[PDB]
């Protein structure tokens, strides 16, 4: 499987990967801050 | 992309994304532990 | 209530004053790439490096950036290659914002709307690497479409009406599909020929006979027109220059 | 304190009036006759909206408004105290752009280029005497225009709006509209296309006239041209003002009703009027 | 005097393009010649290139505009007269509250969503087709980011506001009268959207982008007789059209741009005016219920 | 038949194929979710 | 079916079939977010 | 080239028969939690 | 009245007319159709 | 200080110095006709 | 792991890091204040 | 301090000293105008 | 440590540091100024 | 910290500081003049 | 500058301006016996 990195450059698939993961996670941590039951901060109860 | 470098930097990757993998894993199972997010048939609770 | 942060602060405001920031930081990035032409700033009597600048000075120039041309050719943005102090005129003052009495003929000396910038001689490239700026005759593809005036052989007049010359040919961009300059031969001179600034031209197609006529210099003035070297293909510095003669025409065309 | 290439054209002439008295420069500034008439015009209009500021309630800088005369005034000059300000801050904010105007027509000559450029300002000038002057004339009183305030002014403009009700129908504000959110899209092109053109990536040599060609002939289908594309900008931008002016001319002076039922006219022509 | 405002002597020549890879897909449309557009600035016409992702938005933009046209022509019984009659009045209404961000019954608001979608599906394929077509032609992506500006306010109109208020029916209808009527009652609901400061933004930066793309336009048609027309060779290699357009400023306002820096404020102008309009409407509704009360609780109005 | 390929490019009558099948599916999905009948996710009663 | 990579050119299909895959799998979890039985962050009771 | 096409179909077929094991386990694990075909009096 | 076809040639002469007298038909028959004594197709009473 | 005229060109300063007094001394009395006491055409009393 | 540095320029890396970096601890800090729990400006009770 | 004349043009210095010392005059005159107690041409008495 | 100035001209360095951190202490005694409680002029009461 | 200036030009400094304090002293005072108690024009009462 | 003029310009600025502030402080001295602009813990009674 090494040879994917044939095709594609270590530099732009690792800059293109990370801001793909930083705004996944963004996104469903703002996700989840919307959600009554996983709001953390505001930290409905569970009944 | 030469070889030689393709092969470091893909055991390298393997190993990074493994770590990211194992640390993401650790925190679901933390979560999980705190709140499941798989409701039963009758709603949470 | 529903949208506050602390108290009176609340989210909309906090947004605003980021984009504050943002807006400071890209007014700072925007005079950083205007200050790429021109810059440092020198001393208007001496030319020394000085100006009124604060501690904005260490970000106001920014490092050179390098265009890389179709031809191995770099430029370098800002490259700091100034004009000579000593230029072919005179203070009207010495009080550093006095205009410049010109010494000499202005049209030829090149001074004030007759100045020219020092650029390369070079011609411009099409994308075969060839002059972008022809005359028609080296150029069999390309012709003059219909439905408009030929201006092939129409006498070239100024504004008192004298018939400066005649055109012979058109030069044109090969880049941008535009007619470009007009070949002249003088009246005055056969063994001279002059090339006058399409842009400069009325087309003059409505009257009682068709003409080209321009408004900028008179027709002894064609007599001194800078001229160019390969008759074929004209350099950016040529064109340039021939331009900024006929640009001159406006300002001073009834001597000084 | 000047260019590299700046000590070059700084040549006297080229002055419309003041012969050689204003003939001069101050730091980066021209400043000719025109120079010293909208300094003039400026620190007058300026100092007497600080003054209304003052005798206003508020010197919050968005709260800050120069009112108008009450149209019970009419056409006729009202007393400084109330509305005369307001008259006074627009005869010098109209010298100030117009010698604004006459200077930028100075240093084009004096630099030999075109005129467009005071041109193109003429229209913004014309704009605002159409705001303040020609509107309020034909309407036959000066509390027409619009107060001389950051938030108060928008004020008037929705309360103009809603005055027919839906200013949205207006076609000629459609038009205008259009003009400009065209305008706005022209640039945005514009602007990316020279950059892109100019700054193409890692390597990627400056690209062409007509690499700016093929872009805009592959994704649109169509490409105006360099010089094209600068007509077309500066006609939509005057265009979009000319429209704006024409609706603003339209109501009060012309129309003095609901502009979302005028276009009942349109759905009472005879070859669907049902009816 | 001339003025560059109208070309009066034309230049036809063989049509040409810069070389791209030929790719899955050729390029398309006979290239032709017009005589208006030549008057007004080039007179070749086409070839349009039509890749993949230009198939992909064709198809969805086409499915998005014959599912708006049925709709509109049905609401009206499929009368052609009255269609003609009742066309700016005609709009493919969003679903109601009830139904959430869920799919609405198709009378009720499940065609504008089906329709929606194909919108913003075919919208953000032309975004890739502007990207690879700049890519392909070894340019920059300027282009792409700057329509990225404007696809985020449009999303933000339709899509990302929805999505906050958990809602489709404050979203904006397919229609010509119908949308201008939601931009008035969506600045009624929420007080005044003058008072929106980023409404205020925005509007600034849309006159900013009409006054500079006169100034702009006027200062390369001023210097269009020495060469100023030809922006990225000035950019290259300064002229002295550059160096009067820059002067022409420097006197007259006390400071310059470059042929290139231009270029950048025309870009930044423009994609800021609908940056901030994106803010401000997600910023209406999820925090701020009221823009009148905001402007009076932080000093843009005078506190009744 | 043999030669439909003769007159068209196999590549541009995949893509063209699979684009329109594609967007077709989606439509036809979509269309199905916006009924009381075939919305299997909100699973409302026959009767 | 091992010449539908003679047609087309491996990296274009490859980011074309990922960012496709993405798209769609993020589309059908909205969708089913916004469904009420099968939203797993908020509660889902099944009657 | 169209040698190393069948090097790059080894292995892409190798990726697509894991991704849709994974995708199918994932649909067998939720089809277990709340099956998504309701039945004539909808869901129960 | 022949001399019309040396200024006029008839292939744009007759597109032309064509154009002309089709749009005029389709202006007839729509103003009709908005008049209710002589919509054919509703047809409403005389009285 | 009658050096001052060595750093200003007094046939331009006199002018402009001339303009900066007309403009002050026409605001000035601008707000005196703008006050209820300094207003010489309204005369209105004092007392 | 410091091969990294030999793609990535370590003054642009840096830059770009220090930047997300505060612009991510800014937006957690206004996040915290937004809540009535974490804001500790108002300090509003647990209970 | 006679120095300071070695770092600035003592014309330049001197108009924008005058101009600025204008302005700031023009500034704190307004203020105190639009202020009850020291308005001397409104002139409210200060008991 | 010593090796940051080789990386950044420490012009540039201070300069962009003394600009961050004046804009970040404004922005701070903004905050406290917006709050009841840390608001040193008009000084609301703890209780 | 005499060695400061090999970084920073006198001038430059001097003409950043008076600015920078100028702008923050205008600050300052505008604050003061918009709270009720340290608004030394209207002069309203401590208690 | 040259510094044959500085000797001079410096001290026509330095008898100016302690003439400009010695005006203003007679003007500033003149306001406070009219009014004064410092308030007690009262007001302006
Ligand atoms: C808000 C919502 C969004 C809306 C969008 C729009 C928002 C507004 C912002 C964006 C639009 C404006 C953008 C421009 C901002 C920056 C302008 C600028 O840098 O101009 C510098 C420009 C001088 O250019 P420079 O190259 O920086 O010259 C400084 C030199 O170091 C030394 O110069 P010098 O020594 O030659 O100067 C001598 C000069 C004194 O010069 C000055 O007064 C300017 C001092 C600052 C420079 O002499 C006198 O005038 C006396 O001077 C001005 O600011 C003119 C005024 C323009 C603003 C009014
Ligand atoms: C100080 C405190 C305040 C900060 C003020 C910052 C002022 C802005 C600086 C600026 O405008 O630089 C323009 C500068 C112009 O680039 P260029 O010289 O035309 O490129 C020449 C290359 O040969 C050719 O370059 P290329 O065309 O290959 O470059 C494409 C590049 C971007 O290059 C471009 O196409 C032109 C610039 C597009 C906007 C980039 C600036 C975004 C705002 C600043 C960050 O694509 C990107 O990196 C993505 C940028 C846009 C992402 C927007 C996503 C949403 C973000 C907001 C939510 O573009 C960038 O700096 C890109 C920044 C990438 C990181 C963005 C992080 C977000
Ligand atoms: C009674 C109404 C009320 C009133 C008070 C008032 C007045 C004024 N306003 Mg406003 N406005 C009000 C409401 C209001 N206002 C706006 C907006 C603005 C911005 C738009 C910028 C733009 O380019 O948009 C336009 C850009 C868009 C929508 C984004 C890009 C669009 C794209 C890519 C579409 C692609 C399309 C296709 C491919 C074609 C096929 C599709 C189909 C057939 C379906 C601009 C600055 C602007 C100007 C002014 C002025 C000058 C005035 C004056 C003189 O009074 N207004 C939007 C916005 O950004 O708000 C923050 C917005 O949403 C919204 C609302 C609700
Ligand atoms: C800075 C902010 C600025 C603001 C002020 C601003 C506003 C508005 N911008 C607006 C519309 C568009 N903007 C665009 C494009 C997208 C085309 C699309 O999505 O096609 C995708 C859709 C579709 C395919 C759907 C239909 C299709 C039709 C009608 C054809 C159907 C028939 C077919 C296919 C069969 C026949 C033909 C064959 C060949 C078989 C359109 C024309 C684009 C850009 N805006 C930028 C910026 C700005 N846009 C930039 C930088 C751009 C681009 O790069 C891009 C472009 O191509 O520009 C040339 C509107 C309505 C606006 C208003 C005022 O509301
Ligand atoms: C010019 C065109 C401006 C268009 C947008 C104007 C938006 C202003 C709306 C507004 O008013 O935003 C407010 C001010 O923002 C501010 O000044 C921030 C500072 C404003 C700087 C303006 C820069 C223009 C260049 C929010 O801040 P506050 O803490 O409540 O301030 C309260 C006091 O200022 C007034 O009592
Ligand atoms: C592409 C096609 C799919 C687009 C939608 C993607 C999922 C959106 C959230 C779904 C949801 O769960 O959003 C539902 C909630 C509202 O829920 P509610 O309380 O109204 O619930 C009522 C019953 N459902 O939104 C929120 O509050 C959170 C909003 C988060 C930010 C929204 C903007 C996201 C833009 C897209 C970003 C994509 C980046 C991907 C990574 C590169
Ligand atoms: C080719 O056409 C022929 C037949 C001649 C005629 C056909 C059609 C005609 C005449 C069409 C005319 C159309 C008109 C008049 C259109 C007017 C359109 C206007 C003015 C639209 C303006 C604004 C609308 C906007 C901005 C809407 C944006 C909506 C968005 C972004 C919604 C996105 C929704 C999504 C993604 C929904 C998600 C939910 C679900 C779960 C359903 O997604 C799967
Ligand atoms: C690698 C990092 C990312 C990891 C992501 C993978 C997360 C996978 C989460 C789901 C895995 C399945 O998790 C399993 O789901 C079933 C439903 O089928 C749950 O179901 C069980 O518990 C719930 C709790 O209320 C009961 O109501 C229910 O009756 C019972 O069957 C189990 O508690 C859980 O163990
Ligand atoms: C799923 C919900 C609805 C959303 C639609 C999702 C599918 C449509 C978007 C998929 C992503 C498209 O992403 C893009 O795909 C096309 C192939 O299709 C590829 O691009 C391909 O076509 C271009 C067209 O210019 C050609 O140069 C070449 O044949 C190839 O590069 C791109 O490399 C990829 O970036
Ligand atoms: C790559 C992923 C591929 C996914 C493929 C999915 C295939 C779907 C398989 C369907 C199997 C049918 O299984 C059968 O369906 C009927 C409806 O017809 C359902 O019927 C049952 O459930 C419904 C709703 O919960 C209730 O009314 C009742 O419990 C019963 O009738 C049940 O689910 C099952 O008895
Ligand atoms: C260019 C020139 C600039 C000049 C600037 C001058 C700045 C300093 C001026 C004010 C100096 C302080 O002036 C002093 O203030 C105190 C307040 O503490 C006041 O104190 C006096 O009046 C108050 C009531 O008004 C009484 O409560 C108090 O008992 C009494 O002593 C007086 O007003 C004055 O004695
Ligand atoms: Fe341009």
């Amino acid at each position: 499987m090494w040879r994917i990195w044939q095709l594609f450059d270590p530099r732009q698939a690792l800059v293109g990967l990370a801001t793909f993961l930083f705004v996944l996670a963004l996104l469903i941590h703002f996700i989840l801050l919307s959600t009554e039951r996983f709001n953390w901060l505001e930290g409905a109860s569970t009944k | 992309i030469t070889e030689g470098e393709a092969k470091e930097f893909h055991k390298i990757f393997t190993s990074s994304i493994l770590v990211f993998f194992g640390v993401a894993a650790f925190a679901h199972l933390l979560v999980w532990i705190w709140r499941p997010w798989v409701p039963g048939p009758n709603g949470y609770s | 209530n529903k949208g506050d942060i602390t108290g009176y602060m609340d989210v909309a405001q906090v947004v605003l004053y980021a984009f504050w920031i943002f807006f400071a930081g890209l007014i700072i990035y925007l005079r950083r790439e205007d200050r790429r032409e021109g810059y440092p700033l020198e001393d208007a009597i001496s030319g020394k490096i000085n100006s009124l600048q604060g501690l904005g000075s260490v970000f106001s120039i920014a490092r050179p950036k390098i265009f890389k041309l179709k031809t191995g050719a770099t430029y370098a943005a800002p490259n700091f290659k100034r004009d000579a102090v000593a230029i072919k005129a005179t203070r009207t003052a010495p009080t550093a914002g006095a205009p410049f009495e010109p010494t000499g003929n202005p049209m030829t000396d090149a001074v004030g709307p007759a100045a020219y910038a020092l650029r390369d001689e070079l011609p411009d490239l099409t994308l075969g690497g060839q002059p972008a700026i022809v005359p028609l005759r080296v150029a069999p593809t390309f012709s003059v479409a219909a439905e408009d005036t030929d201006p092939r052989g129409l006498p070239v007049v100024d504004r008192k009406g004298a018939v400066a010359g005649k055109v012979t040919d058109l030069w044109i961009d090969r880049a941008s599909i535009a007619i470009r300059y007009l070949e002249v031969e003088l009246a005055a001179t056969p063994g001279r020929k002059v090339l006058l600034p399409f842009a400069a031209t009325r087309i003059n197609a409505k009257t009682k006979s068709k003409t080209v006529t321009v408004q900028s210099i008179l027709a002894r003035h064609f007599a001194n027109v800078p001229t160019i070297a390969k008759t074929d293909s004209i350099t950016r510095r040529e064109e340039d220059k021939v331009m900024a003669y006929y640009s001159s025409g406006y300002l001073y065309s009834d001597r000084v | 304190a000047l260019l590299s290439f700046e000590r070059k054209y700084r040549v006297r002439g080229g002055t419309l009036i003041g012969g050689d008295l204003f003939d001069f420069w101050v730091g980066p500034f021209y400043v000719g006759f025109f120079g010293v008439t909208t300094l003039l015009f400026t620190v007058l209009g300026t100092a007497l909206i600080v003054w209304g500021a003052a005798l206003g309630p508020s010197w919050t800088f968005w709260q800050i408004s120069i009112n108008p005369p009450d149209v019970s005034y009419g056409l006729a000059m009202a007393p400084m105290a109330k509305g005369g300000l307001w008259q006074i801050i627009t005869f010098s904010a109209i010298g100030a752009f117009v010698s604004w105007a006459l200077r930028e027509v100075e240093i084009c000559r004096k630099l030999g280029i075109g005129y467009h450029i005071p041109f193109a300002f003429g229209f913004a000038i014309l704009a605002y005497v159409s705001l303040v002057v020609i509107r309020p004339v034909m309407m036959g009183a000066w509390g027409y225009g619009f107060p001389y305030g950051f938030m108060t002014h928008l004020d008037w403009v929705s309360n103009t709006g809603y005055q027919y009700a839906n200013f949205h129908y207006n076609p000629a504000h459609m038009l205008g509209i259009t003009l400009f959110f065209t305008t706005c899209l022209a640039l945005a092109l514009h602007g990316s296309l020279i950059l892109s053109a100019a700054n193409p990536g890692k390597g990627e040599v400056v690209k062409g006239p007509e690499h700016e060609n093929t872009y805009f002939q592959d994704t649109i289908g169509y490409s105006v041209g360099t010089l094209g594309i600068h007509r077309v900008g500066l006609i939509l931008a005057l265009s979009a003002v000319v429209w704006s002016i024409i609706c603003m001319i339209l109501s009060g002076p012309i129309y003095t009703g609901s502009w979302p039922d005028w276009w009942l006219w349109w759905q009472k022509l005879p070859f669907w009027n049902h009816g | 005097e001339y003025q560059n405002i109208l070309t009066g002597v034309q230049v036809r020549t063989a049509p040409h393009s810069a070389p791209i890879a030929k790719g899955i897909f050729p390029r398309l449309g006979k290239p032709g010649f017009s005589y208006w557009l030549g008057k007004i600035g080039d007179a070749q016409i086409g070839p349009i290139y039509l890749g993949t992702t230009g198939v992909l938005s064709l198809v969805f933009g086409f499915f998005a505009i014959e599912i708006i046209g049925f709709n509109l022509l049905a609401s009206v019984n499929w009368s052609p007269m009255e269609f003609g009659r009742q066309f700016f009045w005609l709009g493919l209404e969003p679903p109601a509250a009830e139904y959430g961000l869920g799919f609405a019954p198709l009378a009720e608001g499940g065609w504008w969503q089906i329709a929606g979608f194909f919108l913003t599906t075919s919208i953000l394929l032309w975004w890739v087709r502007m990207y690879r077509r700049a890519r392909a032609l070894k340019m920059g992506t300027h282009t792409a980011w700057a329509f990225a500006s404007a696809i985020f306010l449009f999303l933000s109109l339709g899509f990302i506001r929805p999505l906050l208020m958990g809602n489709f029916s404050e979203s904006v209808p397919f229609g010509i009268f119908p949308h201008l009527e939601w931009t008035n009652s969506f600045s009624l609901n929420y007080g005044n959207f003058f008072y929106n400061p980023f409404h205020m933004l925005s509007i600034a930066f849309l006159y900013g982008s009409a006054l500079l793309f006169a100034m702009h336009g006027a200062t390369i048609l001023a210097v269009s007789r020495l060469g100023g027309d030809r922006e990225v060779e000035q950019i290259t290699d300064r002229g002295t059209a550059a160096e009067r357009a820059a002067l022409f400023w420097r006197w007259t306002m006390g400071f310059n741009a470059t042929m290139e820096s231009i270029h950048r404020w025309a870009w930044w102008f423009a994609v800021l005016c609908t940056f901030t309009g994106a803010i401000g409407i997600l910023l209406t509704g999820t925090v701020v219920d009221n823009w009148f009360e905001w402007g009076v609780k932080h000093g843009l109005a005078p506190a009744p």
